[PDB]
DNA sequence: ATCAATATCCACCTGCAGATTCTACCAAAAGTGTATTTGGAAACTGCTCCATCAAAAGGCATGTTCAGCTGAACCAGCTGAACATGCCTTTTGATGGCAGTTTCCAAATACACTTTTGGTAGAATCTGCAGGTGGATATTGAT
DNA sequence: ATCAATATCCACCTGCAGATTCTACCAAAAGTGTATTTGGAAACTGCTCCATCAAAAGGCATGTTCAGCTGGTTCAGCTGAACATGCCTTTTGATGGAGCAGTTTCCAAATACACTTTTGGTAGAATCTGCAGGTGGATATTGAT
């Protein structure tokens, strides 16, 4: 009669690591339609794990740059806000510990004839 | 008493501002904050609680929005062809962004 | 007299070296004897505005406790979303 | 039941940083930065595929809506990379069916 | 299916008018003003039942009652109004459960 | 068996002008929550009511003024942008045909006859 | 279909004028004229951008007053009177 | 009269501002406002139309934004002891909107 | 502070472009009657927060000193506002395939149930890095 | 330019609090089979966009003059930055205890489903009327002298 084949994850099948029965959960439960189709959450995933690894990416050329092995929030600010695209779409966003990008305007430094 | 060393205004100045864009740890005192958020809510309801990370999210947002306001008030300050930011630089920023009040 | 000790005058505590200090990290070098006064009043509108959104929100819940959701959520309408503190 | 059931992006996070830079690690503070900032772009482009199905009175969202609210909502060159890889997800998972 | 095919499009025209003559009796209004309000309302309409929804959704709340929206009224609009529009909507579930 | 009696609505019986029966329908119908109490719509059209309201009277004294009969959108703009509470709400909104406020900064305005001394 | 080119300028001095005018500005230098051109260039493209995506997911060709609403809302410009 | 009369500068602008802050009507030509959106519509999609009210509904969010934005440079002018509005205080008013020019 | 030109506001006056009013039609609200879900009352758990207090501590307050900023005033000359011509460029008015129904049958997806097993809370393990000494180098100011 | 006085960066070591792994297990993903929804072709269809032209008509590109604004220069008054002491409020780390978020059970109360009956809301064709524009004066604006 019944044989079960074995499980396959969604993820697997997609080439993705991000889950697809959860986000497949969370459309429906969060009335955002009556129903969901079945491609929308592997692209969404998909989506998702690009720009995780674009800002993981950012972040860990900033920790090797400060010699640091670890990825700390600092790291993720610096990253988004010297990427124009990123600093548009997190323009409004806030990175608790993350301090501020250096910057200070031209004329208020003092004159360089110093010496 | 002889031959004392000063640094002359604006060194001291830059390197404060050098450190603290180098870090990322709080500048406000966390229990005067604590006291003027129980303050502004018994304002609204009485005996209201918070948790501890409440209050260092109020610090974090806070700061974010001093800071941000600040780098616009010194652009305005710049373009007056001054150095000192002042009253009125604060308050166009303010009308500008739509922080009316 | 139980508890809850009335709270006044609690605004000098954000003292005039700390306003100076996020100054500084927002690239300013001179700062006029006015501003602070100036500053603190804006503070304080920022907050009555964040703290009456969160403490509906805390209403809503029956809940007496104040969470870290009910302030990402006020400061979200305020456009001012903060990350690092769930959601 | 116990102590309580949470849930959070953590595990799938670390492998997608183990694939790309295998020798780094993460603070808990960063990982709830990401968890937050998925949550956040989740809402976005769910929330703009709801409008967009409800302006054209459908009731089904479909690899269409996602698309185009990823290229209303990303800025420029980000978008067509972000489609590519949805695109090449949805051809290889009806593939393998 | 008619001989002549024609749509249905639904405003809140004609109830703007009604409240119109109540408060100016003596009073007209053009078309893209009627326009105006219409999507007035709908905007408002969109904020508080999204907000309501997401209250209601962050409680695990599958109904959204005279409660949430009275919240998203306060949150949504300032002060006075807020105080007022409360005392109306309060006025009108009284009077609604007891004019069964 | 059946009495079936006469219709009533339910703006009727919460004494207000606006469809209560339509806004319940547009709940349900745009994914806001799976179920809609009896209340919430009540409230809500009331609210909506208040607002109309407060709006078509400014602009109903903005018109008197211009000495016009008939609303037109400039006068649902005057209206607005003179309540503050209007303007917060409204703040980051465009009225067609609305215009703007009058409003000259003073330091744009002549010197005065002080200038004409004589 | 003529292909269309050097357009902008047909948004003449007097008219840019006339806009800082409602807008309460007494005196305006020279150089303003076509920076304020390229700002509305690049406002108007973001829009268009939106609306025709909203175009295209109907498979429709042709760009309704709605569309530009939904385009103007998502950018925070709300605009009254042309429809929902 | 042996020369013909002329107001001095600074009083018609002033006209002309209570004369266009009392009316309503578009300030910018129809004809070319649609002909610059359908070329820059062009390099996004081919064969396109346009409805006269989506044209309409452009003119009128673009002449809005443009109106505030001369709003707050007036501002940032004056701002600086000038009543001359020049490209650095719209660039200016932008930085502090947050938009990406 | 009187005089020429000027623009702008104030009273009649008309027909016309809407704006209001009124019949017919019907989707859509409301009224019964059942089923199915619930949010509020009560109880029990234990755990996060609050008050208060004994002891450094490094932060802040006042009080001095002064280089350097602000604001005001003054002038060269360049700038852009008024204004007269006459011409393009715009405005209005005729004239000659794509958005919106209807049907379909079939790709796609809800609904119930069972099965597997991936994720998560928590005990063990590991390890990058704050912190602390210390040396060598880069900035700074008076001279 | 020269040189003593302070800051900054790097090299190194060492204990360790936070990050990473291994158990255990249970609620949720995933496969299977009924039954249900609606999405893309395919054929109307009517209506409203697109060129195109021709007659105006008025706003604007050019060119001219000239009031006055900007920006450079000088400089006197004051005034915030910097720094030396002494209070003194914040930090840590306990000690006690207390009351409230969280979970569970059970319930009368409340809302969906399904059907029928009935009517306010829209669409279109008929009347109402407020006012864009035009006509004619009266008076606040502006400026020259």
């Amino acid at each position: 009669g019944k044989a079960r084949a074995k499980a396959k994850t969604r993820s697997s099948r997609a080439g993705l690591q991000f889950p697809v029965g959860r986000v497949h959960r969370l459309l429906r439960k969060g009335n955002y339609s009556e129903r969901v189709g079945a491609g929308a959450p592997v692209y969404l995933a998909a989506v998702l794990e690009y720009l995780t690894a674009e800002i993981l990416e950012l972040a860990g050329n900033a920790a090797r740059d400060n010699k640091k092995t670890r990825i700390i929030p600092r790291h993720l600010q610096l990253a988004i806000r010297n990427d124009e695209e990123l600093n548009k779409l997190l323009g409004r966003v806030t990175i608790a510990q993350g301090g501020v990008l250096p910057n200070i305007q031209a004329v208020l430094l003092p004159k360089k004839t110093e010496s | 008493v002889k031959k004392p060393h000063r640094y002359r205004p604006g060194t001291v100045a830059l390197r404060e501002i050098r450190r603290y864009q180098k870090s990322t740890e709080l500048l406000i005192r966390k229990l005067p904050f604590q006291r003027l958020v129980r303050e502004i809510a018994q304002d609204f309801k009485t005996d209201l609680r918070f948790q501890s990370s409440a209050v260092m999210a109020l610090q974090e947002a806070c700061e974010a929005y001093l800071v941000g306001l600040f780098e616009d008030t010194n652009l305005c300050a710049i373009h007056a062809k001054r150095v000192t930011i002042m009253p009125k630089d604060i308050q166009l920023a303010r009308r500008i962004r739509g922080e009316r009040a | 007299k139980r508890h809850r000790k009335v709270l006044r005058d609690n605004i000098q505590g954000i003292t005039k070296p700390a306003i100076r200090r996020l100054a500084r990290r927002g690239g300013v070098k001179r700062i006029s004897g006015l501003i602070y006064e100036e500053t603190r009043g804006v503070l304080k509108v920022f907050l009555e505005n964040v703290i009456r959104d969160a403490v509906t929100y805390t209403e809503h819940a029956k809940r007496k406790t104040v969470t870290a959701m009910d302030v990402v959520y006020a400061l979200k309408r305020q456009g001012r979303t903060l990350y690092g503190f769930g959601g | 039941r116990k102590r309580s059931r949470k849930e959070s992006y953590s595990i799938y996070v670390y492998k997608v940083l183990k694939q790309v830079h295998p020798d780094t690690g993460i603070s808990s503070k960063a990982m709830g930065i990401m968890n937050s900032f998925v949550n956040d772009i989740f809402e976005r482009i769910a929330g703009e595929a709801s409008r967009l199905a409800h302006y054209n009175k459908r009731s089904t969202i479909t690899s269409r809506e996602i698309q185009t609210a990823v290229r209303l909502l990303l800025p420029g060159e980000l978008a067509k990379h972000a489609v590519s890889e949805g695109t090449k997800a949805v051809t290889k998972y009806t593939s393998a069916k």
